[PDB]
């Protein structure tokens, strides 16, 4: 995708993650542990709901039109309207195939900036604290307790409070 | 010693392929199905007034063949006809027969209104031992077989005003004798003529003598004509033999009404789309069922399937078999 995380810098998906979309993975000195991220995951789904609303949005009821299959040949007549059906339903089939594409391209790119958008939100709660690996982890440069995590994850991370810790820890 | 914090997303044992604008085959979370592809095989009875035809076309239904007797002043908003439908009265033709199939199945009623139509030196009812009616010969109901009255048959000439407030639709015919002495036998005079007009159209008919393939024991035939009649308008009719009268008028309307081809058993359920298979649900914007279709109906497209991708790239973790 565009954005370049999700089968990107990302390595690969989370079968284990089985409450949410996209989330976070940790290790401090508790231990290990997992938790989904609900604002990430509802944008991705509220936009996925917006599109199959849009696309199964009822628009056509049609009543009496023309004949479609005929039991006698009758030449001129019958050339237009076959034609006329022909040429209908081609139209309709590649309107249906352009639409699936064009759909399913931007889902996975707006899927793909989701995933993006979580991390550098992350990257920027943490200024100074921590540095980006390259593969969608963090190394956090300081103790960050369970207390910590979940304070990183609920958005109440204050980094002040770590920096002069973190700071020594990176420089020395 | 500190702490990593790693972002990622889900995956799922199980991911559908779909098609983008890059790839034609690649895996996702999910997708959904835009393409109706099955029906239950059965037409729903509800909510569309469904009219089985039996062993009726419309048309049959329309000129009163016996066997269609009790399609008389029916309504429809689809009336289906069933591959078994038979005539069995006078054999006939309808040049144009498409067109007037089309619009009585697009009026959507068989109302028929009785006219006194006043047929002078004339003799009415005729019937045949092809279009029987009890044990006796008949003839179609809404239509009146003139013959010679003692050994003449005068012009006739007749006329009907419409002061009504909607438009009449009149079914009349003309007969076609297998041979001369058929002619003069039933009319006197050698070649018959109908002309049927209002003030802005006209229809002259000049019958045919000669043999015709022998359908239900005549080699004679008899040929539907039609003719609509405005509020202000008024029909003449005129004819010195050969004319299969009407009696009266068929009511119009417009609306939602008209005719499907089908096999499917009527059923109680409810469907607003209806093909030829049966009915189909209408909650895919495409569908391959059928091209004919009756209702607020997904749109008819090729392909049998179209997957609509309903989440993320699915990314399995790279496995050591
Ligand atoms: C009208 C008349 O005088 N008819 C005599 C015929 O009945 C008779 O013989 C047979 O006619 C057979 C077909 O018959 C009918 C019919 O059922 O179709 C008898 C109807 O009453 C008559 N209807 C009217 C309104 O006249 C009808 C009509 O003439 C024709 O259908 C016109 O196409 O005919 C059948 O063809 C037999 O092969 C035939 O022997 C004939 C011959 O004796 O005499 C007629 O006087
Ligand atoms: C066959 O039947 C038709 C239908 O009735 C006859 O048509 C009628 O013919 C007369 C003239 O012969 C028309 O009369 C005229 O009417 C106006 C009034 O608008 C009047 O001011 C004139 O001085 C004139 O008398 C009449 O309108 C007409 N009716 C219709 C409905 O067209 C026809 O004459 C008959 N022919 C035969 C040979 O029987
Ligand atoms: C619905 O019915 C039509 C026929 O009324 C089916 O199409 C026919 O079946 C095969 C192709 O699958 C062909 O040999 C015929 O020539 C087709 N006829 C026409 C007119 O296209 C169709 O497959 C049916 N679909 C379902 C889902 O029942
Ligand atoms: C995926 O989509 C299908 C329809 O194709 C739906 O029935 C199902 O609830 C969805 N599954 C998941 C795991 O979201
Ligand atoms: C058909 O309907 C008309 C009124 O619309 C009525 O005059 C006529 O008798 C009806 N015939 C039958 C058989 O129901």
């Amino acid at each position: 995708g565009l954005f370049g995380a999700i089968a990107g810098f990302i390595e690969n998906g989370w079968e284990g993650m089985i409450d949410g979309w996209y989330g976070f993975r940790h290790q401090n000195s508790e231990g290990t542990g997992q938790a989904a991220d609900l604002k990430s995951t509802q944008a991705a789904i509220d936009q996925i709901n917006g599109k199959l609303n849009r696309v199964i949005e009822k628009t056509n009821e049609k009543f009496h039109q023309i004949e479609k299959e005929f039991s006698e040949v009758e030449g001129r007549i019958q050339d237009l309207e076959k034609y006329v059906e022909d040429t209908k339903i081609d139209l309709w089939s590649y309107n249906a195939e352009l639409l699936v594409a064009l759909e399913n391209q931007h889902t996975i790119d707006l899927t793909d900036s989701e995933m993006n958008k979580l991390f550098e939100k992350t990257g920027r709660q943490l200024r100074e604290n921590a540095e980006d690996m390259g593969n969608g982890c963090f190394k956090i440069y300081h103790k960050c307790d369970n207390a910590c995590i979940e304070s990183i994850r609920n958005g109440t991370y204050d980094h002040d409070v770590y920096r002069d810790e973190a700071l020594n820890n990176r420089f020395q | 010693p500190g702490a990593t914090l790693c972002l990622g997303h889900h995956a799922v044992p199980n991911g559908t392929l779909v098609k983008t604008i890059t790839d034609d085959q690649i895996e996702v979370t999910n997708a959904t199905e835009l393409v109706q592809s099955s029906s239950t095989g059965k037409i729903c009875n509800n909510p569309h007034r469904i009219l089985d035809g039996i062993d009726c076309t419309l048309i049959d239904a329309l000129l009163g063949d016996p066997h269609c007797d009790v399609f008389q002043n029916e309504t429809w908003d689809l009336f289906v006809e069933r591959s078994k439908a038979f005539s069995n009265c006078y054999p006939y033709d309808v040049p144009d027969y498409a067109s007037l199939r089309s619009l009585v199945a697009s009026s959507g009623t068989l109302e028929f209104i009785t006219e006194g139509f006043t047929w002078t030196g004339v003799t009415q009812n005729g019937g045949s031992n092809a279009c029987k009616r009890g044990p006796g010969s008949g003839f179609f109901s809404r239509l009146n077989w003139l013959t010679k009255s003692g050994s003449t048959y005068p012009v006739l000439n007749v006329t009907m005003p419409n002061n009504d407030n909607f438009d009449k639709l009149y079914i009349w015919g003309v007969h076609h004798p297998s041979t001369n002495q058929e002619q003069t036998s039933l009319y006197v005079q050698a070649s018959g003529r109908v002309t049927v007009s209002t003030r802005r159209s006209q229809q002259t008919i000049i019958p045919n003598i000669g043999s015709r393939p022998w359908v239900r024991l005549s080699s004679s035939r008899i040929s539907i004509y039609w003719t609509i009649v405005k509020p202000g308008d008024v029909l003449v009719i005129n004819s010195n033999g050969n004319l299969i009268a009407p009696r009266g008028y068929f009511k119009m309307r417009t609306g939602k009404s008209s005719i499907m081809r089908s096999d499917a058993p009527i059923d109680t359920c409810i469907s607003e789309c209806i093909t030829p298979n049966g009915s189909i649900p209408n909650d895919k914007p495409f569908q391959n069922v059928n091209k004919i279709t009756y209702g607020a109906c997904p749109k008819y497209v090729k392909q049998n399937t179209l997957k609509l991708a309903t989440g993320m790239r699915n990314v399995p973790e790279k496995q050591t078999r």
